């Protein structure tokens, strides 16, 4: 029983560390979704400006 | 010569917008999947807590 | 012990299915690394075309 408890504590640790990596992956999406979206708007300005 | 570059610059702008816009769709879809994994860690952590 | 097996067997189901969500998110990075990379390559044409 105590042996399994050590595995749960170690397993929960990987979840906490794994969650940080998962949450960190979500933060990058906020930058990618915000950077690529802004870049997409720049193309509209350059494309619209190029038409002028 | 300037008119020829206008089409190229304007073409690359629209082509880049398609890839940029498409790159944002896959990014938003990836974020939703990351959000689902966030709730999974809470379930694993909550489930692991019950086992403890 | 029967209650633990109900959670361990149920936990593995969430780790396996949950892992698919992580692997699925990894595939999105390939699209971002492949789509946004082409935008960076085409971005040079926009800047190069503007130089002309």
């Amino acid at each position: 029983a105590r042996e399994i408890k050590s595995l749960i504590e170690d397993s929960v640790g990987k979840v906490d560390v794994g969650s940080t990596l998962v949450e960190s992956a979500g933060e990058t999406m906020a930058e990618i979704v915000s950077a690529v979206t802004r870049v997409t708007d720049i193309m509209g300005e350059i494309a619209s400006a190029s038409d002028e | 010569q300037l008119t020829a570059t206008v089409k190229q610059n304007a073409e690359n702008a629209r082509q880049a917008s398609h890839l940029a816009l498409s790159a944002s769709e896959t990014a938003q879809r990836g974020g939703k999947v990351v959000d689902n994994v966030v709730q999974t860690m809470r379930d694993i952590s909550t489930s692991s807590q019950k086992i403890a």
